[PDB]
RNA sequence: GCCGGCUAAGAUCAAGUGUAGUAUCUGUUCUUAUCAGUUUAAUAUCUGAUUCCUCGAGGA
């Protein structure tokens, strides 16, 4: 049962996928650790700073607001 | 219509007709057409008309 | 039934047994222990406080992820003591 | 409610990436267009056959083993590592995306050994020796299809001619690597 | 002590990965598990993702100790080769129409993503904006 | 927006120096828009100490980097790669190449 | 077809790379094509190399005719009596200019050709006017030299 | 495998033997048929309906 409890916990990781995942929560997924790690990397967050003139406080802000409905809302 | 891969699959004609218009067009823009693209400035004003095709300049070179 | 723990690890080592003694605990390999294994405070706890974490007899020394579990960072899950329901 | 194969086809701006199956997906849209990536290799391609995947014909009977050419050439002191280690060459190998697959294994210079064969002497110091190969170009002309080649006798001066070397193709920087070991 | 080996033993590793045997195949892969994680940070990149090329069509294989081997294989090589090239052999399956395709792969990849789950966000390809959903990642596309 | 500059001689041109810079119009970085770019010309006298205006070319993408090459100058714009020669009103197109994937960053040239 | 030659003549130093290379010099061969037999195992002595364009092809009909490759006489071309080993450089024309020193001939001559390339099978059959061309012809020039290839004349139907 | 085919290309349902595990063998049958639903990437599978000829019989 180790194979089962590998499955079990391989779903319990959030961002881990399967047969009927869409296209909609890979793509939040995948912006949602962009976001993550962009808040993480202190010479990413320096580049973009550097590129939209704001401050680094702002643009943490701004990425933290952008991290609850990144994508737009969902289908149907 | 020559056979390649992108006709696979497809059985009837109209569609093939069609899927070969899309790749023509498709194709033929992608290209580098030199005698429709490029810019002369012939020397007839030498200061100007920098709107000049590739076969205007041949005709007021001539 | 063979299933591992895999709660919050805390401060508690591992231990194995005299027939275990050079067994990683994931893999079951010999070659080049190289991380101290750590166990949650359940398993670590009244009657369970020495034990191996592969069987369950009297533990004797420490037990040790290998070096080609710790490259893959298998040693990040939780405690790896085996537990039979 | 779901595409045809000529109407998807239509849609994608690669055609040729598209199968039969492939309108029979839950996202389509999204399966053409990975299929369009400029990497990522494709699937094993015997997922749709019943023959798990160990094909029972080609004849597969064959050598072993074929050791390497260093294989070949106490049991061997350090000089025959030596041997081993100034032999060692590198085996042909494939790039990034050349999957395997059952059926995928099967499917003016002359060699000294034709020209003793074909009865032509060595080349001498200053005389003329062509092949008789060479007395067609000197009478109808040099071939069109390769005009950049030289004969002896007819382009190139007869003292050229070395050793089996009957011709020469003569077609009408700071090349040197920057970081490498002295 | 193995880096100055991985060429000698490649054809021979081919060989028992064409073989029919299962235990051939299986056993060829804990090799090849073993070499990828005992070579790393030494630059064998070249005869790994040539034995890689081998390895991978045993995916769609239902024997439990053969696609065990498989696994180890594949996470050996993730480490060895990088997660970027596994990313590579996954995403065309990810969205296959056939269900074992798509079971297949989404444990591969599930795999590969609680591994270096940070190293993706630079190998994930453009995905284009819909009607309804904004898709590309505009940050990573500024220019200084 | 200046974005590239370059300092190169033309081959139709005598020994003199020219300085091309290009500009994007109306850029918005998120989500991205632009309006479209121009390509300046200066004829850089006085010794190098002076910049005159010669003309202003207009391209449908910020022109993203600008390189001598060969008498002439190479042109990312966006997608696109051209080949550029100067005119006495503009610059002329000459070559162009239309198959890079998604946006021209850098040109060099050996 | 027009775009490849069929080389007739080829000994056992000959093989499939070989003729791709004394044909490098000629044009650009693409490919080279040698059918092996079901007996043997080996070629016999045909083969064929396809080249990009045509008049590659026809530089190499015309320059590597009646050549003396491997000790045989090799020959590129466009792809009751026995003659047998006969040189594929002779055609019906030459066969039966050939024949017009001994006797007189009755028609234009056959040569057999094979069933996959049709260049040249080995054998032909010629028929004279009367039974004393047919017997000058087994007298001398059954066993004649030819083009690099000894010939052997024979009777296809004899009546006790 | 041999010169498109000779039914060794697949599935299945009962029983025997045996292993830690995989398995191995026998009888079979294989719809030769249609429609509707389930389902499958598509098959498959399952769920239901559906007088004539010949020499007392057989086949459709
Ligand atoms: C596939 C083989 C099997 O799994 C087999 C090992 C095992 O199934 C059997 C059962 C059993 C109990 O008989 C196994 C025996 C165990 C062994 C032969 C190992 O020996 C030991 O346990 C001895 C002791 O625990 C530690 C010795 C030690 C450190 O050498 C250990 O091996 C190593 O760690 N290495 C491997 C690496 N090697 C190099 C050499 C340079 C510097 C040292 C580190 C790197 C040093 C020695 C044991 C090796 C045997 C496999
Ligand atoms: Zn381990
Ligand atoms: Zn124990
Ligand atoms: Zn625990």
């Amino acid at each position: 049962t180790i194979h089962s409890q590998l499955e079990h916990l391989q779903s319990k990781y959030i961002g881990t996928g399967h047969a009927d995942t869409t296209k909609w929560e890979w793509l939040v997924n995948q912006h949602r650790d962009s976001y993550c790690s962009y808040m993480g990397h202190f010479d990413l967050l320096n580049y973009f700073a550097i590129a939209e003139n704001e401050s680094k406080a702002r643009v943490r802000f701004n990425l933290m607001e952008k991290m609850l409905q990144p994508c737009g809302p969902p289908a149907d | 219509i020559p056979n390649t891969a992108h006709f696979a699959n497809v059985t009837q004609i109209e569609d093939a007709v069609s899927l070969w218009a899309k790749l023509k067009l498709q194709k033929a823009s992608e290209r580098w057409q030199p005698d429709t693209e490029e810019e002369y400035e012939d020397s007839s004003g030498n200061v100007v008309n920098k709107k000049t095709y590739e076969d205007l300049k041949r005709q007021g070179l001539l | 039934d063979l299933i591992f723990c895999r709660k919050q690890a805390g401060v508690a080592i591992g231990r194995l047994c005299e027939k275990c003694d050079g067994k990683c605990v994931i893999c079951d390999s010999y070659v080049r222990p190289c991380t101290l294994v750590r166990i949650c405070d359940e398993c670590n706890y009244g009657s369970y406080q020495g034990r191996c974490v592969i069987c369950g007899g009297p533990g004797v020394s420490d037990a040790y992820y290998c070096k080609e579990c710790t490259i893959q960072e298998k040693d990040r899950d939780g405690c790896p003591k085996i537990v039979n329901l | 409610n779901r595409f045809t194969v000529a109407e998807l086809k239509q849609l994608v701006a690669r055609p040729d990436v598209v199968e039969m199956h492939d309108v029979t997906a839950q996202d389509p849209k999204l399966l053409v267009h990975l299929k369009a990536t400029r990497n990522s290799v494709p699937v094993p391609r015997h997922w749709c056959f019943k023959r798990k995947y160990l094909q029972g014909k080609r004849g597969i009977e064959k050598p072993p083993f074929e050791l390497p050419d260093f294989i070949k050439r106490d049991i061997d002191y350090q000089k025959l590592h030596d041997a081993f280690f100034k032999w060692q060459t590198k085996p042909k190998l494939t790039i990034h995306g050349d999957l395997y697959y059952e059926g995928k294994e099967f499917e003016g210079d002359l060699s000294d050994e034709l020209r003793i064969s074909l009865g032509m002497p060595v080349g001498p110091n200053a005389h003329k020796v062509p092949p008789p190969w060479l007395i067609a170009m000197q009478r109808y002309g040099p071939p069109p299809s390769y005009p950049n080649l030289k004969i002896p006798g007819l382009n190139s001066p007869i003292p050229p001619l070395y050793g089996d070397v009957f011709g020469t193709n003569a077609a009408e920087i700071d090349r040197t690597p920057w970081g490498e070991l002295e | 002590m193995g880096k100055d080996y991985i060429y000698a033993v490649t054809p021979l590793l081919e060989d028992a990965l064409m073989d029919r045997d299962l235990v051939h195949r299986q056993t060829a892969s804990a090799v090849v598990q073993h070499m990828s994680l005992g070579v790393y940070g030494f630059g064998c990149e070249d005869s790994l993702n040539h034995l890689l090329n081998y390895v991978w069509p045993n995916v769609f294989e239902t024997s439990p100790h053969v696609i065990q081997a498989v696994m180890g294989a594949l996470e050996g090589l993730r480490v060895a080769i990088g997660p970027c090239r596994m990313l590579q052999y996954c995403l065309q399956g990810l969205f296959h129409p056939a269900r074992k395709v798509r079971d297949v792969y989404w444990k591969i990849y599930n795999s590969i993503y609680i591994g270096s789950q940070d190293a993706l966000i630079a190998h994930y390809p453009r995905i284009y904006n819909d009607d309804k959903n904004t898709y590309i990642r505009y940050e990573l596309d500024y220019i200084l | 927006a200046a974005f590239s500059v370059a300092v190169c001689r033309f081959s139709n041109t005598g020994e003199d120096w020219y300085v091309l810079v290009g500009v994007a119009k109306d850029l918005i970085l998120n989500p991205r828009s632009v309006a479209g770019g121009f390509v300046y010309t200066y004829k850089l006298v006085n010794n190098g100490e002076k910049l005159e205006f010669l003309h202003k070319t207009p391209v449908e993408e910020v022109p993203a980097a600008i390189a001598p090459f060969q008498g002439r100058v190479l042109i990312g714009v966006g997608k696109l790669l051209r080949v550029y020669d100067l005119g006495k009103k503009k610059l002329l197109r000459k070559c162009e190449n239309k198959h890079i994937a998604n946006y021209i960053s850098g040109i060099q040239t050996i | 077809q027009d775009a490849t030659v069929y080389v007739g003549g080829l000994d056992e130093k000959v093989s499939e790379p070989l003729l791709w290379e004394l044909f490098l010099q000629a044009g650009p061969v693409v490919n080279t094509h040698m059918p092996k037999d079901r007996v043997t195992g080996q070629h016999q002595g045909y083969g064929f190399v396809e080249f990009l364009s045509e008049e590659d092809a026809d530089y190499a009909i015309k320059i590597m005719n009646m050549i003396k490759l491997y000790g045989k006489p090799i020959r590129v071309n466009k792809a009751n009596i026995f003659i047998g080993n006969l040189d594929p450089e002779i055609d019906e024309k030459l066969l039966y200019d050939t024949f017009s020193a001994f006797g007189v001939i009755l028609q234009t001559p056959k040569i057999m050709r094979d069933p996959d390339t049709g260049n040249s099978k080995g054998y032909a059959f010629i028929n004279f006017a009367s039974f004393d061309a047919s017997d000058a012809a087994i007298e001398a020039m059954n066993g004649q030299y030819l083009c690099n290839r000894p010939i052997t004349v024979s009777y296809a139907f004899k009546k006790d």
